[PDB]
């Protein structure tokens, strides 16, 4: 009754609009597309996906000013029963278009909607969405490409992991290679999450039958490895608090669940550490976010000194009941000192420096069976 | 072996965009094509096999995508992965 004479007058309001040019009669058919949302919200049931299918032809044209869009793209996220799943073609074609053209354009208005477009079509489905999210590729990966000279590139590629949560056969194009570009130019907080998010879709795919959509991403894994400890073989460049933000979301990935190192990966990521850190000493200052995982004390001491090394290891305790740890302190440092004589017994007398190579034959046995690994903790 | 892909891309580049080459610039690559067989052994070798030994055989792909009709846009990506290696 009420419905389909409503629906009638926003079809005829569509095609005054249409039929209109709209120089100055763009406020009256902005407001009129706002009364249709508000018809379309307060009742989406008539007539039929023939209004549907005119509201989605009609939008190309709306996007001229292209603030009458952003009214326009409303209303598409809140009748979408079944229309995106009937006929996704209609659409993809022009809403990537806009949705890529607006980090040119600088509209608030023209980037708001296209990511809650994206929401919506994030949350209704995703098998049925892989045209969508296959059609807008290009601007998921422009706002990756190019975050140097945009303010609002990195609005949405922190939206786009959201929208991959299941990532099985959605693109399987450009997702895996784009997610490790924005994670080595981000801060440490904003980094942790999504490595984090890429190593559980990794463990998901995994663990379902699309193993083998995520078995060539290791590299993808090592080339963050190697961006802070292998970037400095060839010729030492810094991007230092590049690395150190590298270093520590490698570590927040390695200590979170530390799925994808065991056991093929890490014995490869270790012996690159050591590598690195007998190769020089500007790369060799990166293990102590290797030691900030488990055994954190790195900033007690700052280069400087010796002498002040035992100070800093005795201060690094509490310390209210450290009877057992004076010792072990005690004992470190008389370690430290046999250490410092087989450097100093250079190069005839190396069997202190052997003995101090070979030190952890006794401790692998105890480890194994006891499971205790303080005084290697603490050497 | 990162010196000699230097002149290797200006010239199968400029033969290509200024002479109208056609099949000397496959023959001007295929020493460069016949190199990657051997294999990293060392250090170095594998500093290289790190940093930029990812797209050079998957580039011949993309060469496997233009001998059979010669489109552009089977080719542009060679030629993006080239200009941005040539820069580094």
């Amino acid at each position: 009754c009420e419905l389909a004479l409503q629906n009638p007058e926003v079809v005829a309001l569509r095609g005054g609009l249409n039929t209109i040019l709209k120089n100055v009669i763009d406020c009256q058919l902005s407001r009129i597309n706002e009364a249709l949302i508000t018809t379309i919200l307060h009742l989406l049931n008539h007539p039929k996906t023939r209004q549907y299918v005119r509201a989605d032809v009609e939008l190309e044209r709306i996007l001229a000013p292209y603030t009458d869009f952003h009214y326009r793209h409303s209303p598409d996220t809140a009748e979408g029963q079944l229309k995106e799943d009937r006929e996704a073609r209609f659409l993809a074609s022009k809403m990537g278009i806009i949705a890529t053209f607006r980090s040119w354009a600088g509209i608030i208005n023209l980037c708001k909607p296209g990511n809650s477009g994206i929401q919506s079509l994030i949350g209704v489905l995703c098998i049925p969405n892989m045209e969508i999210r296959r059609g807008l590729l290009e601007v998921l990966y422009d706002i990756f490409r190019l975050p140097l000279p945009v303010v609002t590139e990195e609005f949405i590629e922190a939206l786009l992991s959201v929208d991959p949560g299941r990532f099985q056969d959605s693109w399987r194009l450009s997702d895996g290679f784009v997610a490790a570009e924005a994670k080595t130019i981000l801060p440490h907080r904003a980094r942790s999450r999504p490595d984090l998010m890429d190593n559980y879709l990794a463990l998901i795919l995994s663990a379902f039958i699309r193993n083998g959509l995520l078995e060539g991403l290791v590299e993808v894994i090592t080339n963050s490895d190697d961006h802070i400890s292998v970037r400095a073989t060839i010729l030492l460049g810094e991007l230092l608090h590049m690395a150190n933000t590298i270093l520590p979301h490698s570590h927040s990935h390695h200590l979170h669940c530390l799925p994808t190192l065991m056991n093929m990966a890490a014995s490869f990521d270790i012996p690159k550490e050591k590598r690195l850190r007998a190769s020089a000493a500007l790369n060799c200052l990166k293990r102590f976010h290797e030691m900030k995982k488990r055994g954190p004390k790195p900033y007690s001491l700052h280069l400087d000194h010796i002498i002040q090394k035992a100070i800093a290891t005795h201060q690094k305790r509490d310390q209210y009941l450290r009877v057992q740890k004076d010792i072990f302190i005690l004992k470190d440092t008389e370690e430290a000192l046999l250490i410092n004589l087989r450097d100093s017994q250079v190069l005839q007398h190396k069997e202190n420096l052997e003995w101090n190579w070979n030190l952890i034959g006794t401790i692998l046995k105890w480890p194994n069976v006891n499971l205790r690994n303080y005084k290697d903790e603490q050497l | 072996w990162h010196e000699m892909w230097h002149e290797g891309l200006e010239e199968a580049s400029r033969l290509y965009f200024g002479e109208r080459n056609v099949k000397g610039m496959f023959e001007v690559l295929e020493p460069l094509h016949a190199m990657m067989e051997r294999g990293p052994q060392t250090l170095k070798e594998t500093s290289f096999n790190q940093a930029y030994g990812r797209d050079l055989m998957e580039a011949q792909e993309w060469c496997r995508k233009y001998m059979k009709s010669g489109n552009v846009k089977d080719l542009t990506q060679a030629w993006d992965l080239y200009y941005h290696v040539f820069r580094r």
